[PDB]
Order: C-alpha cells, then sequence, then structure tokens
C-alpha cells in the first residue's frame, strides 16, 4: 500500500512537473503508458490524438502496472504450490484494483 | 608522520595548502604500492580523525576481498536432488568430483554449490572424513591476498614473508585482528623475539620466520588449515 | 560408480530449411522453377468484441458502447493470386548421422557409457524404423500444417540430390498416405533405406523437398506467424505479423522440423488419437497437456537413466522413443 | 639461483582476422569475388517444456501449467540463400616470427636463458613440424567449425600474398585430408616451408584463406554468437546473436586461431580422440576436462620450469608442445589465478 500510494504521487508529480506533453522519438508503449500518464493536449498535441486518449481510459495500463507488481513479487512453486502465495497475490491485485480504479476515475 | 593500519599505510603530501583560509594536507591512502585513496584533510586533525576518514575504504577493501576469496563450499543433499541436509566451507575439491546428477540410487551426495554441479555419492562416514580433511579455516580468505610461494608446504619453493605480509595476519590493524604479543604467546616466544620479525629491513636486526613458525601461526590464527 | 552428467547436449539431425512459399496453375508443377513467389501483403480488419468478458455483468449500456468502438486493427495476410490454385512450398532436408555422440559432455566414463548403449541399439537393429517413420512424415505433406486442411490433392516430390544434380526421385499423393497410420511401400521403403543410411552415417543425405496443394483460386495459405511487440499503435501490423524470407512467405524450420518428428505413436495414455512430436514429456501445445507425464515412468528422462544406468533397457518402442529424442537434439542437464 | 620471471608475457603470433561469410552456387568457386555476404535476420521461437525438472515439480498440475504459459524468444539466425548451396568463408592470416623473445619480462638472466633455450630448439630442427601441423589445420577447414559438419563437398584455396598481388596458391580438398592424422604432400610441405619460414622470421607471410562449403540450399550457416547482456527483460526478448561485422555474418578471430592451433596429439590421456588445441593444461571445453593435467608433469608450466631453470629437457614432441604455446602467446607468470 506504501508502494502504491509513492507510485500514485510519482505519477502525479511527474504530471504536474512536465509543462507540455512532448513527442518522443520512436517511443511505442512507452508513449502508451504515457498516454495513461498524460497531462492534457498541447498545441503540438494533435486535437484528434488527443480526443482519442481523452475517449478511452487507460485501464490497461492498470495492467501494465499490474505486470510491473509481477517484476516486484517474484513468485514460484514454493508460493504457487503453497497457500500463502496466492493470497499475497490476492491481496496484490487488490491494491493493484484500488490504484486502478484511482487511476480510472481521471480519465475517462 | 605516516600511520600504519595493518597492510595499509596512510601518508601526508609533505608540502601543505591553504583551503578556505585553513592549513590542509593531502592525505594518501596506499595498499602496499598500489594508491588506493587521497584526501584533503585539514591540520589540527588527530591520527585518529585520519584514520577514521579512510576507514569507510578499507572496509570496503575488507568487504570485498572477504567475498572475492571466499572458500567453496559442499552441499549434502538426499536422493532427490534438492533439500540441503549440510553444507561445509572446503579450501579444495574432494579430486574425485565429476559432473553428476543425483537419482535414489544412493540415499547421500555431495554436490558443489557452483551451479553446473560435481558431486559424489557418500554414506556419510567418507562424507564425515571429506570434511574433516579439506575443511576450510574461518580466516581462509586471507590466503587470496597472500603470494602462495609463502603459504606453499613444499620448503624448496617456499620463501619468508616479507613484513608487508606479516602485517596481513599479525597486528592490530591486521585482518585477523591479532597484536604481536598475543601472536608471540601463540608461537612460545617472547614479544620482543617477535617484534624482531616485524621491523621491515635486514639491517635493523630483522631476522626471517622459519618454515614451521609461520606455517603453525597461520595454523593458530585460522588462516590456513596447515595439516 | 557412474552417474549421469550434469551438462549433456545434443546437436540435432535432420535439419531443414526454412520452407519457400511460391504458386502457380496446378499441372504446370512438372515446370515449377519461375513460379512467383507468395508476397506477404497487408489488411485493415476491424471487428467487434467478439471475446468472452465476464458474464452476468448488469450493464449492457457499457457493452453497447464498447460495440460503438470498431478497435481497427492492420493484419498481415497471404493469398494466393486470383490466377493460381496450387501453393509450392520448397526446402531442403539433410540427414548426417552420428545420433548418438553429444557435442558437449561432463563425465567421460558416462559419455562412453550412453555410446555404447546406443552401439547395442543400433547392432540389435537398424535406424530402419525410425527412417520409416520420417520417411512417412515426409511423404504426407504434414509439413503443411493448415495448409493441408481442405486440401484437394497435394502431391510431394523428393529429390535426394547426391552432386550438384538429382540422382533420385520419388513422387507421392500424400493424401493417399495418411496422418494415422505407417503402412509400407516400396518407393517408400527405398526413401526409408536413405534416410536409415544418412542416420547411420554410411551416407551423406540432403533432400529436396517440394509439396504441391491445390488450395483454390486466391486462396489463403498460412505461414509462420512472428512474435509481435505491443509497443506500437493500431497500425503497423497491430495484430499479425508473417514470417517471410526476401519478398516470400515462409515457414519457421522448427515448425517444419515438428511436423517432421511426430512419430511418437508409444505413448501410453492413448493410441488412437495417432502421433505426437517426440519431447521429453512428451507434450502437445495445442492440447495443453503432457503426455509422457513423469509420474508414470515413460518419460524420456526416466528412460534414459534406467537404460543407461541401471541396465534396464526398455521395451523396443520406448527404445525407439529415447533414440527419436537423441535424434531431436536438446539440452539435458539439471 | 636462476628462479622464474615474475612477469612474463608473449604476444601472439599467427594472427588471424575476422572470417567473412558469404554465398553462392559452387562452380562460381572461381567468380566468387561479387558473391553476396550472408545476413543475419531475426525469428520467433515458441518453446515447449523439454528440461528436467525437479522434484519440486513433476506434480501433473503444475507440469501442465507450465505447458499452458508457453516461452517465446526472438532468434538470430543465418541461412543460405534458397539458390546458393556454397558457404565461402574468407580471411587473411600473418605468420610473424620472433616466437621465443617475450613481449614483457622481469628477470633478464631468465630472457636470455629462455632465448638461448628456443634458439637450441631452433637449432636442432626448425618450425617444419609445427608449421606442417599448421599448414594441415589450414588445409583441412577445421576454422568451419559447424559449417564443417554434414557438408559434400569443403575445397580450400591459399593464396600467399607477397606484394599487392598473389604470389602463389595452393588448392586443396579439405574432405580427403582429415581430421585426425598429419599426412604428407608436397604442396601441403611447401605450404609448411612457407609458414616454417615466416614462424623463423626470415620473411614476411601472409596469407589470404577462402573455404568453400557445398552446403544445400537455403541451409543453416553457424557464425560466431555473440554475448547478450539483459537485466530484467521483457520475456520475449532476443535469446541469442551472432556476430557480423557490417552487416556481414562472421567468426570471431580468436574462434578461427583456436581452429589453427588444434595440434596438440601430445597428451598423455589419449590419442584416439584426436588433436586437441594448444593450452596451458591442455583444456577443451566442450568434454569438460582438462588433459595435461598438472598432477602428471605435462603442462606447460611445469615442462617449461624444467627445461629452462634446470636445464631437464623433455621429449621432442613436449618441446613441440612448448613452443606451440610459446607462439599462442599468453601471460605467464606471478599474475596467477
Amino acid at each position: 500500500g506504501q508502494i502504491c500510494d509513492e507510485a500514485l504521487q510519482y505519477a502525479a508529480r511527474l504530471r504536474e512537473l512536465e509543462p507540455g506533453w512532448s513527442a518522443t522519438p520512436g517511443c511505442q508503449l512507452h508513449d502508451a503508458e504515457q498516454l495513461w500518464l498524460d497531462p492534457l493536449r498541447a498545441q503540438t498535441d494533435e486535437t484528434f490524438l488527443q480526443r482519442r486518449l481523452r475517449g478511452d481510459w487507460p485501464a490497461e495500463v492498470g495492467n501494465r502496472f499490474a505486470n510491473w507488481l509481477n517484476r516486484a513479487v517474484s513468485s514460484d512453486s514454493q508460493i504457487l504450490g503453497s497457500p500463502e502465495a496466492a493470497q499475497w497475490s490476492q491481496e496484490l491485485s487488490k491494491e493493484l484494483t484500488m490504484f486502478k480504479e484511482i487511476l480510472e476515475d481521471e480519465r475517462d | 608522520n605516516a600511520i600504519h593500519i595493518g597492510p595499509f599505510s596512510i601518508t601526508p603530501a609533505a608540502r601543505g595548502l591553504h583551503y578556505g583560509g585553513l592549513p590542509h594536507h593531502q592525505w594518501t591512502l596506499y595498499y602496499g604500492p598500489r594508491e588506493m585513496a587521497i584526501k584533503t584533510l585539514p591540520d589540527s586533525y588527530t591520527s585518529s580523525e585520519v584514520r577514521d576518514e579512510f576507514s569507510d575504504i578499507i572496509a570496503e577493501f575488507v568487504i570485498d576481498a572477504r567475498h572475492r576469496y571466499a572458500p567453496d563450499v559442499l552441499e549434502l543433499v538426499n536422493s532427490d536432488g534438492d533439500a540441503v541436509l549440510a553444507r561445509v566451507a572446503v579450501s579444495r575439491l574432494p579430486e574425485a568430483l565429476s559432473g553428476c546428477i543425483p537419482d535414489d540410487r544412493f540415499p547421500y551426495w555431495l554436490l558443489t554449490a557452483s551451479r553446473p554441479r560435481l558431486g559424489l555419492p557418500v554414506t556419510l562416514n567418507e562424507y564425515t572424513a571429506l570434511a574433516v580433511e579439506l575443511s576450510a579455516p574461518p580466516l581462509a580468505w586471507i590466503t587470496g591476498l597472500l603470494p602462495g610461494e609463502v603459504l606453499t608446504h613444499d620448503a624448496e619453493e617456499w620463501r619468508p614473508p616479507t613484513s608487508w605480509e606479516l602485517r596481513h595476519v599479525v597486528g592490530e590493524g591486521s585482518f585477523t585482528g591479532v597484536s604481536g604479543a598475543a601472536a608471540a604467546a601463540l608461537l612460545g616466544m617472547s614479544a620482543t623475539n617477535f617484534r624482531k620479525y616485524t621491523a621491515g629491513d635486514s639491517a635493523a636486526n630483522r631476522q626471517k620466520i622459519s618454515f614451521a613458525a609461520w606455517h603453525y601461526l597461520l595454523d593458530r590464527l585460522g588462516v590456513k588449515r596447515a595439516s | 560408480i557412474l552417474s549421469t552428467a550434469s551438462v549433456l547436449a545434443f546437436e540435432r539431425k535432420l535439419d531443414p530449411s526454412d520452407a519457400l512459399m511460391s504458386a502457380g496453375a496446378w499441372a504446370q508443377r512438372d515446370a515449377s522453377q519461375e513460379w512467383p513467389a507468395v508476397t506477404v501483403r497487408e489488411k485493415s480488419v476491424r471487428g467487434t468484441i467478439s471475446n468472452r468478458l465476464k458474464t452476468k455483468d448488469r450493464d449492457p449500456a457499457k457493452l453497447d458502447a464498447s460495440i460503438q468502438s470498431p478497435n481497427l486493427q492492420t493484419v498481415d495476410v497471404a493469398n494466393l493470386p486470383s490466377d493460381a490454385d496450387t501453393l509450392k512450398v520448397r526446402f531442403t532436408l539433410r540427414v548426417l548421422g552420428g545420433a548418438g555422440t553429444p557435442s558437449a559432455c561432463n563425465d567421460a566414463a558416462y559419455r562412453d557409457k550412453l555410446l555404447q548403449t546406443v552401439a547395442t541399439y543400433v547392432n540389435e537393429q537398424g535406424f530402419a524404423e525410425l527412417a520409416r517413420r520420417y520417411a512417412h512424415n515426409l511423404a504426407n505433406a504434414r509439413f503443411l500444417w493448415r495448409n493441408r486442411v481442405g486440401a484437394e490433392a497435394v502431391e510431394v516430390r523428393i529429390n535426394h540430390i547426391r552432386q550438384g544434380e538429382v540422382a533420385r526421385t520419388w513422387r507421392f499423393d500424400a493424401l493417399a498416405i495418411g496422418l494415422r497410420d505407417f503402412k509400407a511401400d516400396a518407393e517408400l521403403d527405398a526413401l526409408a533405406e536413405l534416410i536409415a543410411s544418412g542416420l547411420s552415417g554410411s551416407g551423406h543425405v540432403l533432400l529436396e523437398v517440394v509439396a504441391f496443394a491445390r488450395i483454390g483460386d486466391g486462396q489463403e495459405v498460412f505461414p509462420s506467424q512472428e512474435l509481435i511487440l505491443d509497443k506500437g499503435d493500431k497500425k503497423g501490423q497491430k495484430s499479425k505479423t508473417l514470417y517471410s524470407v526476401r519478398d516470400a512467405a515462409a515457414i519457421h524450420s522448427q515448425k517444419i522440423g515438428n511436423a517432421l518428428r511426430t512419430i511418437d505413436t508409444w505413448y501410453p495414455d492413448e493410441d488412437g488419437l495417432g502421433p505426437i512430436a517426440v519431447e521429453p514429456y512428451g507434450s502437445v501445445t495445442s492440447q495443453g497437456k503432457a503426455y509422457r507425464q513423469p509420474k508414470q515412468k515413460l518419460d524420456f528422462y526416466t528412460l534414459l537413466d534406467n537404460w543407461v544406468l541401471r541396465d534396464e533397457a526398455p521395451a523396443v518402442e520406448q527404445q525407439h522413443y529415447v533414440i527419436a529424442n537423441l535424434i531431436r537434439g536438446g539440452v539435458f542437464g539439471e
């Protein structure tokens, strides 16, 4: 819960810190998650791409955050074969669901 | 006014400077001939402060040399392959190892901890014999910092250690942490007759330690097993 | 005392090339040297949400809102031309021999024991059973995976190429030879004797395998699907990319190799399902299940460990399976 | 009184270049100057679970669940084109000479004692045995490591290049000359004479070695494999990279050099395995074993210290092995591991 709040605060401070949303040279899926972490559309940003970003909320980026959480939490047959690792994954999924709800509350 | 911490030596730069209005000197920390660090410390620093400025670099050297020259680890496992029963830090390998995967034909196996494992089937009595023969002393990593011709058992190839090599193991700043008085008491010798070994040049009444005294001292400090 | 080596690696025998795709008309196949290659092209695709979402959701309004977005993707596709009904797939297969020797091994004693164990297998019987099943999998066009289902007539031309020119030809109707049973035929036995001569190291075998599939005019062929990065946008092959050698649709060589070693009919769970590919814990990814499950003592590792260490040589069918796994190659180690 | 030098370093002789791979058709082997290079491509690989498992695994639910989620990799691959069946591998090789002089040495007494020991070796016999074995390993295309295995016809062209043009040409059938024994042949002995002239310092030897292997159309060739560094990847990155020099698939120079010095037949274990590369404690990585293990007195260092310090000259084949290790070069002395 501290790591989820730290990620939310880092996303909020990164969003407030950058003045514009700058286009990147050859940035696929970094732009893909950065659209979920995006500020408003700028003068360089297109109205069509801004409308496409505003229309769809980035919950799938939250799924990518779950992929980051699976990167953070090491799992194996010692936890998958046991009952405690499933409960730890369920708690991590509940925290990721709360973080995904907080993220999806902004967009859409 | 150089400072000696075991094999390390901290020397000043023989002419100071004025930094921020105050007089300073450059102190160099050497490990033998290799220069490890330079700091610029003020005057009116006592030698304890000069020691505690370089103590962190000395400690990181000790950490890296302890991890780098760590002895090998054999593991006694059962017939499945997992479930370690015992571990033993050896200073040598049992000479009959050749790459094995344990099966259930024998109930006890002795593998290396290194990953393309070598192993041998044992029966808990030859495991005890191998562990008694090949075990490593608690300070075996200091043997990594020694020239290897002062650690040999062949008396024809052995040469006695210098004063700098002797300061790795004997002295208050040494890696064993054993003073010259305690090392004199280990060898059944007077502190003065033992201080004759730690002079540095052969003119100032310095004789060399003998083969038996050096190897028995390495045995008693817990550095080399010396069987 | 003898134990199994901790590193033990075998180079594969039966190296196939990448299978190139080309197109032409039927009965032009005897002049099929200038047939143009099947080009991979791009197209757009936009279909609504067909996947099973979480049911009993009491919100049809979000369903209707999701339906209003077409989710346009871009898809690589490969079709025959409109004036060709025959897909020609060409590759080469090299048979080398020396199937007992590992390329890397720790123990020399285990290496000599395994070498003499494969030697007693070869002295007891040659590679002729395995070569017969490999010649069957060459005979039927199993290496056409989805280009074989729903074909009118598939024909396999196999050229043994001793010098730079053709030394012998075989011609098979690949729908006559089934994908189920292993029959006998004099030309098929001659091909099997050639493959067994290659696998025994008595000769150097290089085969050119051409398969003609009568699918239809402008029909869709199925090359190997590449791995697609999810970094870009909805364009630039966002869903499907097809493998290609230079301006030609192609199949991966390990796809061909998986189809060639589909000879395992000795797995204990069933025999009415037909052959599967030889694998330690012989498993098919289409079913997501593992035959030769190691609780039963019939996986490759337990069989090889009982055969080599304890000298409990298994049944001759399981011996064929173990030698087929050594022909397949692998990394067998801890 | 005379001890070994604490520092002793020898630069290598027999410098090969990187071997570049091109592809063409056989019987165009004389017009192989515009043959296009073999390029390195990528492809995808889906893998099964085909390795050994622990007893913590092999529960059937766990094994089938592992088969449910597969492993997808990208792999660098190199093939011939579908209209070409001949791999061409070209490099250059410099034979230099001066094989006794160390590049760095502590003791001058050890230096000139070692120099006169190599001088008595050269006076007693030339480099003719060593150059004969080196020209053999040039003749059979052993530097094609896996590209030689199962090939229909291998042909080696060696052009000795004196000024900017060809001064002599040799042509060999590499499948005729075995990988097992060192035979005799007059063209091969002329090549051995040239290499022994280079090793003795009497001349300047530059050779250009071209090898042709008839593999087949579209078959897979095997360049050198690089080392991939990825720390916490995306579970579908590259698992195999191949070496390439300007988008041409290539073999490392030290790979070619390890295949050139595969001349050690005098190791005490056996001789039915064949020659191995000359190493101190002569060791093959594929067998995971050290022949010339120093518990027997046939490793490089005990032989060299007996020959130089105590004048116990070994057998003439062990002297061949010691001089081959001095030609190989190395860091000898008290930089010990």
